[PDB]
């Protein structure tokens, strides 16, 4: 599986992966905040 | 890696260039020059020199007088309070005389006299600025395209401020001197006369303003994309066709099936820009004087929609 | 576009929201 | 408000402007037809007749005693191009037979411009080496660029910068002179040159960075720098030579490497 | 090879997708793969516009209006006669505009030019997508989009603007209007200057760029130059489009109410009140 | 990166970091499931 | 008749023909879907 | 017939065909989702 | 391709994949018809 | 058959395939969230 | 790539990853069907 | 693992990390101020 | 720890830090002025 | 401490400091004037 | 940096600063949890 | 700066000024907490 590092540059791949992970995490957290069931800030 | 011709990487500095000699009798340029490094990133870093003839002096003096009148009326409206001045600046306004005065030139100063004086001085300044652009073009042997383009905007300005109020015999139809007040005038003007969307000349002026935005976007993008072949040196491409002109023509011919020349594109741009204000002034002049309800006029000409064509209640409800 | 039908959305807006 | 019947003043004005705008569109098309017209057949090169709405030819009074231009009299390009159609159809592209960069096909094509240099308003050569300019210098806080290494499209160091050519009218850098490994001096357009180590954000960033200060030209490879068109006279470049150099560098974005002409897929 | 100089430029290559499959011309038009996609999407959109019009109350081109579904329908795919036609036409328009951008990119590559034109048009494409895709999605209903009618989308503009009191008080709207007006003034100035340079008066010769610099320094004391004017015009037009999209996208999603009341923030600044 | 040996080191580092990331995410998801399950 | 191929190349002709056929077929199917009589999906 | 590959390249044709198939399948699935008879998600 | 043999081999592969694709689609359509017919 | 990789770059193909898979997965998840039957966050 | 060995390696890796992806998706879809079927 | 610093310049990495941390912290503090449960300035 | 200054220029870092500190301090003071609880000027 | 004057130009630091301090004093005096408690001119 | 020894200096400095930052954040989050928990 | 000695002197000055700044801010925050606590 290490052969994947012979095709894709490690730096650009890591930067793109982290950007995508940040966008996904923020989207999921905002979606959870929007719901009344999973909102952790409005009520005790 | 790839230069995109957006910012100048390396700037060239030297002694200020004072300009080509005039071909007519000119007094002499005022040699006040400067250099701005950040303007050189986009364009040219040189500031100045300037020319101040009779026309420039008249324009500057009368415009200073008009601006001083408006500002002093703002200060009086604020009760001379700098804090009230800052708080209410957007709402400060020098308003035209009320309808009881008609189009009389004799109004008390606080009831509209200062408004008339400021309008007179501003009109003198604008007309002398137009004369100055004409004489500056004449002094260099150049064409009069910029004077006519400015004349179109002046036509709209004069229709808004003097010609239409004169034809209606009502100073109260004029535009007040204020940030929010002239927006309020715009909205009220649309409201009293039906709906200015249905003025066909307002629609034409919108067509030309939109098209000028489109034309500048396309032309600037094409020229910057042609920087590899000297596209921005348009004068030489017009008088000696290079590969930049050929590529610029072929791009748009392959995109939309037709193209202009390096000269013809500037004619297109000039005409769109001029027609914006020309149609705008024509449409404003006929509003109230000729047509009082533009929605009724659209109904008579079979282009006014009803609710069975489209119902905007849902769009209003969404925006609440 | 959502996974619902327009009729279902309209019925939910009318009955479940605008009628109760 | 009605003139006669249902005709009114606003309607009359609108119809007048509509007719005027149709006439203006026809006039603008006539102006746009001054270059490259009449049209010709794709294969035989047979010239089309010409528009019924065309007027007279336009003559430009050139400065510096260079005469008249008359863009309608510009000689038509030779019908025989150094290429062969990919398939026999009127719309097929031409595949160059030899070197497109040397022969001038596609992005590497050039126009037959004037064989004399552009001049300033007083008659001096417009584009000159910065030493021959009238007290024109590089901005002190801007890169000096003299002696900097030059990187090619294949990441090879083709050579260094030996001179700077500036426009005496517009006060702008137009060409960089590059001395290659073989010692040949070639002109490279400043519009294909990326300057590194002079980022505004990096200057704003509170860092101590020894970024390599060099010039990158990704249009053409290091070997291709040995085939840049040369100047007939030192210190002077004509419009034709400017077009030659700019076309040679611009065509590299397609022809420097074969992969540049291939789809992403 | 219609233009007298066109033949040498008509070469293969420069396509992003398709390679030699659609690398050809039809008359003046270059096709490519994205030209095929543009043709299909645009022709389908036009045909569906007229198919929905034939089902409507009139065929008058002024009064034809393809309307979005009702707000109560939410973001669901509606029946064609009840707003589904509008949704399919919106998808077709999005595909056509994106394919137009990509075809412009391919043509730019074929002529050895950068991607300034595709990006500039993509700004307007983003404005349209904001108007009829992003804003309805954020607002929760397709009924917030403007209708596909020559005069009914003006009614949509009027009613949406008046739903916020006076839309003149949107500050992003102010910025976009300023950019539009400055662009039109700049276009007038640039066209006039170029034309006056190449069309001299008094029997004089064609001018040099020094004459344009001198004219604008004698006029207003500053000249931006030949490259700077095109840079500034592109900046102004693109900013006008982008800030129009921003101003519409925030009204009804981020800001709800009267835009006039927003400016009550200025009166509460403790420096002057 | 060029040689397989250094590529193997890159792979080992990436896999270790990925394992740590996935383990933390699994612990967080297990805690969330114990708190408020989304199936049932 | 075969001489039409003396004036139109097969590649561009086929591409244009299939673009037009796709547009026409989608248009007709959508028009049929929009009518109650020929909508084959909404009712049993 | 096989001779169709003498005028069209398989590599590009496969990409174009799969793009078209993707768009067609998405359109058909969305059309099915819009009908109460065939919608498989809104109700049980 | 360029020679008849290569073109015929390309056609064989393409037609095999096409037959598989059409067979899968036919099975799905038969299932949908048995579930909810759209004719009659 | 590995013949495919002789005519298609593995890196470009992988990038395009993963972009398409991401868009499809996000679309399906959002569609499932939009329906009350399959929404897994609003209700217990 | 260029040599048949590298093409074989690439195809084997792609096929293995694809099979793993499809198996995970199959398990997820089976769990969803056992939870909330969409046919009936 | 220190080897990551071979593939990333820690100067620009630190600058970007600090900018991102600042944006995240300001966002979280503003969100907490928005809620009535965690607002710490309005009431005692 | 001192080696930090081998990477970041002290003059630019100090200027940026002081600008950010001024912005933050003014923001906090204005936020406190906004609140009724911590307003120190309107009432006695 | 005096070594600061080796990293910052006094001829610019003094100008910037004086301009900023003048703006700050103007702002504070205006804020005090805007309050009824600290307005020293409106009443005797 | 570039050498395995000096890059380790960079790593240890980064890890020390990160540990201090995380410890401060952990103390703040623990105080907030004792004050107003967001779970339960 | 460039040599370790100048960097150490710069760090000494920066740390001293930062400590003074933090001490002043701590006194101000303590006075504010004594006046009006923000954690009830
Ligand atoms: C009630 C109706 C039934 C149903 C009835 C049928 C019938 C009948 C058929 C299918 C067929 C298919 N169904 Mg089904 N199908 C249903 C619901 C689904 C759902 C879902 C979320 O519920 C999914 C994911 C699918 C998926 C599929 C595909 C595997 C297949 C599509 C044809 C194809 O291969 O060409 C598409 C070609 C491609 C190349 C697709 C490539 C996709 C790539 C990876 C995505 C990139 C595109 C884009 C960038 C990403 C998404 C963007 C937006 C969504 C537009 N169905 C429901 C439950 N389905 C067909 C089949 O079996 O043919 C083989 C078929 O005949
Ligand atoms: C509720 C608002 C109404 C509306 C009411 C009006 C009214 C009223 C008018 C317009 C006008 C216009 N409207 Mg409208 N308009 C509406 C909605 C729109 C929408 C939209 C929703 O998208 C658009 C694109 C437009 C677009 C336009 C423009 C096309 C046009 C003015 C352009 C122009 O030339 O600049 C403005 C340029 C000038 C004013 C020329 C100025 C030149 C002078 C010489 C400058 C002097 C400056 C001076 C020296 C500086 C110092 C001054 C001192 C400080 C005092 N309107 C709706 C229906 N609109 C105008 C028009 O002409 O249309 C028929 C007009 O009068
Ligand atoms: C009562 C009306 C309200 C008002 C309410 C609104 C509302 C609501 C909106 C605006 C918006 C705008 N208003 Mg307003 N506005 C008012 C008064 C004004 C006045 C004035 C003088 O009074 C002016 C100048 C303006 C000007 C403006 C602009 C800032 C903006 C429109 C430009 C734009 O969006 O470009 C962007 C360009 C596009 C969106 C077009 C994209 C083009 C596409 C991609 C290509 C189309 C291809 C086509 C199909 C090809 C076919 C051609 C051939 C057939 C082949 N408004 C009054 C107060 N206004 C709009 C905006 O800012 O949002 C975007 C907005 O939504
Ligand atoms: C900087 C932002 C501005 C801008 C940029 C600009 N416009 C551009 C470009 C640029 C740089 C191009 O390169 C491009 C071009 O190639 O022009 C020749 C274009 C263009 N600008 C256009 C239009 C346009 N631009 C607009 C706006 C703007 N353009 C901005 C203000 C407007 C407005 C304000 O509405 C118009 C109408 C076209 C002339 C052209 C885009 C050509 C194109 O998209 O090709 C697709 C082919 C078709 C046949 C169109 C698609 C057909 C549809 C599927 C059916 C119709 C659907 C539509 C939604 C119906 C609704 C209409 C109702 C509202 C009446
Ligand atoms: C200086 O350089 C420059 C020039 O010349 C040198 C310019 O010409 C230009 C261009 C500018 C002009 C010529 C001025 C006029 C332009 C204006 C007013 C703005 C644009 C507005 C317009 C209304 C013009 C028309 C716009 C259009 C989009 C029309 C498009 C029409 C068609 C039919 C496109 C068809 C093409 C396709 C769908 C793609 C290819 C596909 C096919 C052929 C289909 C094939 C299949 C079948 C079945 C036939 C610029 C900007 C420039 O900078
Ligand atoms: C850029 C956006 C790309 C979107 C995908 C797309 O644009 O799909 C393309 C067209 O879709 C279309 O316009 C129609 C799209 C309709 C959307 C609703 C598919 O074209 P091809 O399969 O190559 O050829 C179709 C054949 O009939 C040959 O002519
Ligand atoms: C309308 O829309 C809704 C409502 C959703 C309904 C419709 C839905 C529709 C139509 C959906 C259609 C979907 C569809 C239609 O084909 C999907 C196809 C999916 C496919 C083919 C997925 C394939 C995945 C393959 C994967 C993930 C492979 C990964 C391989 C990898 C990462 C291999 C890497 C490698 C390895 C390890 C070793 C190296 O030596 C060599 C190398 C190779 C680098
Ligand atoms: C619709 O949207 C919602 C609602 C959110 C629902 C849907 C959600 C969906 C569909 C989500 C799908 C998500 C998804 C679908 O695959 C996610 C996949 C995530 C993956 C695969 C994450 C992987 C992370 C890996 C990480 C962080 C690895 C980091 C490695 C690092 C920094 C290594 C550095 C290194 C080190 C140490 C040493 C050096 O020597 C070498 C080097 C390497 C420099
Ligand atoms: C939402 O928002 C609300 C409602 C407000 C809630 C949220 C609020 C949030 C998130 C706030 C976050 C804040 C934050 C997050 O790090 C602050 C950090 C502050 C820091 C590091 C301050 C540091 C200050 C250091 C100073 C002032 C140092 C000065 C040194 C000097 C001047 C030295 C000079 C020198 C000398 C003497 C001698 C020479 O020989 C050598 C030389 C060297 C020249
Ligand atoms: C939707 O949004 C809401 C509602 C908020 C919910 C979601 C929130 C989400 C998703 C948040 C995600 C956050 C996140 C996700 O990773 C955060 C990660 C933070 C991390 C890794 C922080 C790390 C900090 C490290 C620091 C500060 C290190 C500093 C080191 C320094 C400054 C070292 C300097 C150095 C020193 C001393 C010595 C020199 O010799 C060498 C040198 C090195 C120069
Ligand atoms: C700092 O304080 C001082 C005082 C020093 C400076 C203050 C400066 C300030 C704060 C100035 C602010 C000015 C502002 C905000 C102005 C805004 C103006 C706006 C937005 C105006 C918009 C439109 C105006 C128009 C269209 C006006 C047109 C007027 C015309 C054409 C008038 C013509 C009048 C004529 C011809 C005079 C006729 C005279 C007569 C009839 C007697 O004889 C012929
Ligand atoms: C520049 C391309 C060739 C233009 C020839 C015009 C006449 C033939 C057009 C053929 C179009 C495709 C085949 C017919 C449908
Ligand atoms: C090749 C790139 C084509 C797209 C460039 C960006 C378009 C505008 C996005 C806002
Ligand atoms: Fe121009």
């Amino acid at each position: 599986m290490w052969r994947i590092w012979f095709y894709f540059d490690i730096r650009r791949a890591l930067v793109a992966l982290h950007v995508g992970l940040a966008v996904l995490a923020f989207t999921i957290h905002f979606i959870l905040l929007s719901t009344d069931r999973y909102n952790w800030l409005e009520r005790a | 890696a790839t230069y995109q011709n957006i910012f100048t990487q390396v700037q060239v500095t030297g002694p200020p260039e004072m300009g080509v000699p005039h071909l007519d009798g000119s007094e002499g340029r005022v040699e006040l020059t400067g250099h701005n490094y950040w303007l050189g990133k986009i364009g040219q870093a040189q500031i100045g020199p300037i020319y101040l003839g009779l026309l420039g002096t008249i324009s500057l003096t009368f415009g200073a007088a008009a601006i001083m009148i408006i500002g002093l009326n703002f200060w009086a409206q604020a009760g001379w309070s700098p804090q009230t001045f800052m708080r209410e600046f957007f709402w400060l306004s020098l308003d035209p005389p009320g309808p009881e005065y008609g189009f009389s030139p004799f109004v008390p100063l606080n009831e509209g006299g200062w408004f008339i004086m400021a309008g007179a001085f501003l009109t003198i300044a604008v007309l002398t600025w137009w004369a100055r652009t004409y004489t500056r073009a004449k002094a260099l042997g150049m064409g009069m395209h910029i004077p006519w383009a400015f004349a179109s905007a002046i036509w709209l300005f004069l229709v808004l401020g003097f010609i239409r109020p004169m034809l209606l015999g009502d100073w109260s139809e004029a535009v007040p001197y204020g940030i929010f007040s002239h927006l309020d005038w715009t909205n009220n003007f649309s409201l009293r006369y039906g709906n200015l969307f249905y003025n066909p000349f307002h629609a034409l002026s919108i067509v030309f303003l939109y098209g000028s935005a489109v034309l500048f976007a396309m032309h600037g993008a094409t020229i910057l994309a042609l920087g590899r072949y000297g596209g921005e040196r348009e004068i030489e491409q017009i008088t000696d066709r290079g590969t930049a002109a050929e590529r610029g023509a072929l791009f748009w011919r392959w995109v939309m099936g037709f193209n202009a020349t390096f000269e013809s594109i500037h004619r297109w741009a000039w005409w769109f820009a001029v027609l914006t204000t020309l149609t705008g002034g024509i449409g404003i002049l006929i509003t109230g004087t000729v047509v009082d309800n533009w929605y009724l006029w659209a109904q008579e000409h079979y282009y006014a929609p009803e609710t069975f064509n489209y119902d905007p209640s849902g769009a209003i409800a969404g925006s609440t | 576009c959502s996974g619902n039908t327009a009729s279902g959305n309209i019925a939910a807006e009318q009955a479940a929201q605008e009628a109760a | 408000a009605y003139i006669v019947g249902t005709f009114d003043v606003a309607e009359l004005a609108f119809l007048l402007f509509f007719g005027f705008f149709i006439a203006l569109v026809f006039y603008l098309n006539r102006e746009s037809r001054r270059e490259g017209y009449p049209l010709e057949d794709e294969q035989t090169g047979k010239i089309h007749p010409g528009s019924l709405f065309d007027g007279d030819k336009k003559a430009f009074q050139l400065p510096h005693g260079r005469g008249t231009y008359v863009p309608e009299n510009v000689a038509r390009d030779d019908i025989n191009v150094p290429g062969v159609r990919s398939f026999r159809s009127a719309g097929a592209p031409w595949v160059p037979t030899g070197d497109p960069m040397k022969d001038g096909m596609g992005p590497a094509a050039w126009a037959n411009r004037s064989k004399y240099p552009d001049l300033t308003f007083d008659g001096r050569p417009r584009i000159v080496p910065i030493a021959q300019s009238h007290e024109l210098i590089i901005a002190p806080n801007d890169p000096q660029l003299i002696g900097w290494p030059v990187m090619a499209a294949d990441k090879k160091m083709v050579g260094k910068v030996s001179d700077i050519w500036v426009d005496q009218a517009e006060h702008m850098i137009r060409y960089l002179e590059v001395e290659t490994t073989t010692g040949k001096k070639v002109l490279a357009p400043m519009m294909v040159a990326s300057v590194h180590g002079n980022s505004l954000i990096d200057a704003l960033l509170p860092i101590v960075e020894d970024k390599p200060k060099f010039v990158e030209i990704d249009a053409i490879t290091a070997a291709q720098f040995e085939d840049v068109p040369a100047l007939e006279t030192p210190g002077i470049i004509t419009r034709y030579e400017e077009d030659r150099v700019q076309a040679y560098f611009g065509g590299g974005y397609m022809y420097a490497m074969p992969e540049r002409a291939e789809p992403w897929l | 090879a219609l233009l007298s100089f066109e033949r040498k430029y008509r070469v293969r290559g420069g396509t992003l997708i398709g390679g030699d499959l659609f690398d050809f011309w039809v008359g003046p038009f270059y096709v490519g793969f994205f030209g095929v996609t543009t043709a299909i999407s645009a022709l389908l959109g036009t045909a569906l516009i007229f198919a929905a019009a034939a089902q409507g109350p009139t065929l008058n081109p002024w009064l034809i209006s393809i309307n979005p579904p009702s707000i109560e329908a939410g973001l669901a795919f509606a029946p064609l006669s009840e707003g589904g036609y509008w949704q399919v036409i919106t998808a077709c328009a999005v595909v056509a505009f994106s394919s137009w951008v990509l075809r412009q990119a391919e043509i730019s590559r074929k002529l050895g030019m950068s991607y300034h034109v595709p990006i500039a048009f993509g700004v307007a494409v983003f404005a349209y997508v904001t108007l009829n895709v992003i804003r309805p999605l954020w607002m929760g209903a397709w009924g917030n989009g403007f209708p596909y009618g020559i005069w009914t989308h003006l009614d949509w503009v009027s009613n949406v603007g008046y739903a916020f009191g006076n839309f003149h008080y949107n500050p992003v709207h102010m910025l976009a209007i300023t950019f539009f007006f400055t662009n039109c003034l700049a276009l007038a100035l640039h066209g006039g200057l170029v034309l006056s340079a190449v069309n001299p008066t008094g029997g004089t010769d064609v001018k040099t760029p020094e004459y344009e610099d001198t004219y604008f320094r004698d006029f207003i004391g500053y000249s931006v130059g030949t490259l700077g004017i095109h840079r500034v015009g592109l900046f102004l037009a693109l900013n006008a489009g982008f800030w129009s999209a921003i101003c519409i996208v925030i009204s009804g999603t981020l800001y709800v109410g009267s835009w006039i009341e927003f400016w009550d923030f200025w009166k509460k600044i403790p420096i002057w009140s | 990166y060029l040689t397989p040996e250094e590529a193997q080191e890159i792979h080992k580092g990436f896999m270790g970091t990925f394992v740590l990331y996935v383990a933390i995410a699994l612990v967080a998801h297990a805690l969330m499931w114990a708190y408020k399950p989304w199936f049932g």
